[PDB]
């Protein structure tokens, strides 16, 4: 068969990536321009959410040395790539766990409605990639938003989890911290109640 | 209008299946006894139509859509798809690409043929494109079905695809027939053994492309044509 | 020395060519636009004529499934490359053997005088590829004309064939069909009055 | 009634696949945890159903006519044909064969397929037969497709035919699929390699058999199956 | 040493199983004779009772596409193997879970008490083979009788298994459906309380 | 009478030697120039004599004692002996064997040949017999010496026997030649040659066989013959 | 693929031929049972017929050492396999051209029509396998007979041959010799008028 160049192997991030790309996290000085968890200034239309989540190994022990990327539209359902601080919204970013901060955080906006390549209208979502010491691959997720239940029931990428109780894995808590409206979204590498993971 | 302005490498007739082969029954009486007149490169040989301007209907190119009678054609769906480039490796770019085929039971939508399989009423058998800017053409189809056919008392074709390529000019244009991988036809064909060299046959066999597959939707076969070099005149009347 | 790509080989266009290539022959529907055997349109400048021919093996019998490639200059000696079915003429066309009778027709204009590559004239001409079943590599020959001897008889490349004799074999008898000039081409593929086929 | 009167070879669950085999993605919630527990034989193990009084159809062994709604199925007609023998070599007459799959495109007649190729109005996709008193089984088909699956992203299984086969007890019972010599897809497939060792995937692989084949009509394939070696008791309880 | 004819190797029945073993659940016409779950017609000599039961995976999941085979002696302990539509019993039987409900069922009666090669009695049992999407190999298990209890507590085979915990997985509930008497089997491929499975 | 109930596999013909060898210069004139006709096997050619009833004189497969005229002929007692069976490895019972050939010094019995070595009076050259029940044929006879014959200036058969089998049909009917293990002129024999496979010239070659000789009196020679695989028709108009 | 024992390879019957296989006709003694060219006794139903030919190789001269086996059917079209030389009628025979006797001749009856596998009708004929020095494997034919004009052209194999003329080599040509009915038949091993020769 046809075989093209072997994509460079995959390695773990290991256990100082917070040195490369999360600097302020790892207690070091900054440069002048970070990617980090801001997507949106409080000028950025729509619906202004904090998210916030903890990582737990299959021993139900806390991450404390994780990493994520996450990848989101505004609310029109926008992809957004030119990555600028200058912009009120940007569609990329990172947070971290810690030692000191266990719980990771991102301020963002709630994302819009997007369709699939077929047409078909995906519930709100926003894409994460994880990567840690003992995680030799990133692990790609979804997080939901449970009060877009009706969205949520006819997501062609929920529906392709053939159980409804790993759907539930999916779906991110609203709550209120400081007086803002929150979701909460843990992730569980493994065991119990754990978090679906993609392959794409 | 045309004009000569460039020489195509000279075609090597034992690399190519010679005319009489006759393990081939109908090339017998078929193949000239005389042997070939060498003549040199002219305009009348080193032009030849170029086909931009043709007009292609939007199915053209895709089997499954073109013979639409009411439903999909039955059978493996398959993207073929490859680059046409010269002897030299230059892509040949809006360049004329036509195929046929049987459908997945080896049976043509001909009146010529009577095989018992029978015919699909979605399945037409025929394909056409350009090649784009960078040489590459794609179709999609049914993964043909062998057949059998009357030249010795049991004789079966693997699994083909025709092609006719037409290059840039009358010297390059060429009919071969796609195979693919794996075929255990392949080694027992009277038709595949016209061409001498096993290496030769290779150059015939489309490989599994699962790279250009559409998951849970159609396979994909890769298939690269190869036409005479083109160079520039050189040192020429003088 | 030097060895470049090899090209891909032939092979025969097999019994049923004409589904992919003579799509009315196959007794198949056609497309919207087709190549066939009308080189021009009533308008085209020069000397209106019908070509046609039967083919025969090397038993003397009709060969009912050919296909033939033309390729001729126009009246004025320029070989019209820019194939679409409004030009008043095309260089290129395609015609097949009828399968009752065998025989071929092709509707163009006589071909002007053209240079070979030193400048000599060629005899007017028209260049053909003969494919079938049975055929492996497709084969090149040239249709020159019974009233241009003087012409044929200063060609540099029916010059190029030793015989005499053999020179006679690619010279097309004029004749009237339905009261109109038209020149025949029989073709013999082998034996008795073989007719000269090319290499290029 | 059945009597406890033979041994049966132990399986070699390394030959087998095993029940763990994380690349089908299916089998990892699907496989025991704890060990098997090894238990000698009895005449539970040592006996099983004979089918020779069972009725089968004029054409269940045939599936170009056994789903007949007006024509013949469309695709590659071919004779699946072979013997089951045991371990030391003995055959295994009057044993019940069955067989099924999906059509040409790889569409198989079950409610939960919803793969977009389309279903053949005149292919079931069932078979069954019993061996003769040689060993010898055969039926009649269309070559079936490949067809995607749900588990990696761009995963299509080659093309298949599951069998089942008796034999003389419950010990001998077996299911397995049939693949075609030289499909590319084998070696990439995960079900395939949920077998670890490479001769026992080649035991899979139904050769070509122009000897059996009908001329101007069907190809062939020859899928010899083996069960477990059956010999009498010897020296027990004593 | 001594090398046989390999065996041939087992794969999995797959998820269309049913096709070509369980045509009414396919949703197929069915042939005129079916291998099905009624073992015995109502002549059949002993107790009639049902048998049904339920497959779950190792995440506690209903296993909706499972074939299963089961084998048993009559009620006399005999095994029949004449299989015939007209016999009164068969010691032979197919049965399917449903795909809404994810339950099988089998008609038959009890078994009468066999002994193993030794001579020494086994307790009433069904011999059973699980097949399905996600099982290579298929799994060997014995249904054996709450209400048999004496007889379990002396079987060669049960004692065979180390743990009295795991013995516990083979022992089918006595129940009631319709009124009739029943014994229910459920099935845990893996993990908790996990039921034993037989090499042989 | 005869019944069509059975197939014959297709013969391979690049197996066989090709009618055109030049080499062999008498077959330039004798070998066909049109392809051969395929046609299908119907009771005319799947049928043929069955010999079990013609009647054979006493010596007719000793060659020792067929043409007595007062003493033993001269030259290496052998017997020749073998099994013919089928391709599918089915002996070939109650079957005509035929043989003939030169003396001990590659003289024929014949008019036309006028070899300058003498014929031996008591050496006629003909032998026939039937297979036995198991397919197992018996010749006695003298070892044949090479000749010379007009193909080239030097040619030189080697030692051969012909033999002509019946076997069960029309289709299964050969005539071929016998050579000895070690014959250092089979390797440049013309007629050896016709045949373009190695493998095949190798299954002309009779191996010594001290197993069946008789001391002080014969050595013996093993040839095996195969005939065309026969099959039961299978799936057949339908 | 399946690949069975390779049959044994032909070669040529040689010059000598007839001292196995024609012993009459080599000058040689016979023995008590010969196979040879009388099919028919006096009292076997039926057409009686003479048939006799010429073998002639591709320069057009003599071939005066083949050796012809027939195989045909009786004149009710039933194919007779017990040979026996008490028989009125056997099916199978042999015969010769030689020095002396240049054309064969067979004594037999006009077969009966047979019908093909599929059951169409075939004209009636004789199935001839011809060998001699320089054929290296036989050539097998047909002949049929100039009377049976309307079976000929529905014949099943006669219309697998491509070309009519060809066709007419098969045709044998009745005539009468010493007041008997007769049919000739030659046989052209290559060139012109080349009799057509089967594989199956
Ligand atoms: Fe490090
Ligand atoms: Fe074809
Ligand atoms: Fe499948
Ligand atoms: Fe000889």
């Amino acid at each position: 068969p046809i075989e093209l160049l072997p994509e460079t192997p995959s390695q773990t991030a290991g256990p100082y990536v917070h040195i490369g790309l999360a600097l302020e996290a790892a207690g070091n000085p900054t440069r002048d321009q970070e990617i980090w968890n801001r997507l949106a200034k409080p000028d950025a239309p729509g619906e202004h959410i904090l998210l916030l989540g903890q990582v737990y190994d299959g021993n139900g022990h806390l991450v404390r040395d994780s990493f994520l990327e996450v990848w989101q539209a505004d609310a029109n359902g926008e992809y957004q790539d030119a990555y600028n601080l200058e912009n009120a919204f940007n569609s990329f970013g990172r947070t971290a766990t810690t030692f000191d901060a266990g719980e990771w955080t991102l301020h963002t906006v709630k994302p819009g409605v997007v369709n699939n390549a077929a047409g078909v209208p995906m519930a709100p979502h926003i894409n994460i990639s994880l990567f840690a010491r003992g995680i030799n691959i990133h692990l790609h997720t979804r997080l939901y938003f449970d009060d877009e239940a009706q969205a949520n029931a006819k997501c062609p990428v929920l529906n392709l989890i053939e159980q409804p109780q790993r759907r539930e894995t999916l779906i991110a808590k609203r709550c209120e911290v400081d007086g803002k409206t929150a979701y909460r979204f843990d992730i569980r590498i493994q065991g119990e109640g754990e978090t679906v993971f993609f392959d794409f | 209008p045309a004009q000569d302005n460039s020489r195509f490498v000279i075609r090597d007739r034992n690399w190519h299946p010679k005319a009489l082969t006759p393990d081939y029954k109908t090339s017998i009486a078929r193949s000239p006894r005389q042997a070939l007149v060498s003549i040199p490169q002219s305009i009348s040989e080193t032009t030849g139509p170029n086909f931009s301007h043709l007009g292609f209907g939007a199915h053209d190119h895709d089997l499954l859509l073109n013979f639409n009678n009411g439903g999909l054609p039955i059978g493996e769906r398959i993207i073929v798809a490859g680059r046409v480039v010269d002897q030299y490796g230059k892509p040949v770019p809006n360049t004329l690409v036509e195929m046929w085929q049987a459908n997945a039971g080896g049976r043509y939508r001909h009146k010529n043929d009577r095989y018992l399989a029978p015919l699909d009423p979605n399945f037409g058998g025929v394909g056409r494109c350009l090649t784009d800017s960078d040489g590459y053409y794609s179709f999609r189809t049914i993964k043909p079905g062998p057949h059998p056919w009357r030249n010795g008392p049991n004789d079966w074709r693997p699994a083909h695809i025709y092609f006719g390529i037409s290059g840039p000019s009358i010297a390059t244009k060429l009919i071969t027939q796609l195979y693919f991988e794996g075929d255990p036809l392949i080694p027992m064909c009277p038709i595949v053994k016209s061409i001498a060299n096993p290496e030769a046959v290779q150059q015939l066999i489309a490989k599994l492309d699962m790279n250009n597959a559409n998951p849970m939707d159609c396979l994909a076969y890769r298939f690269d044509i190869v036409l005479r070099g083109q160079r520039k005149t050189h040192f020429e009347n003088c």
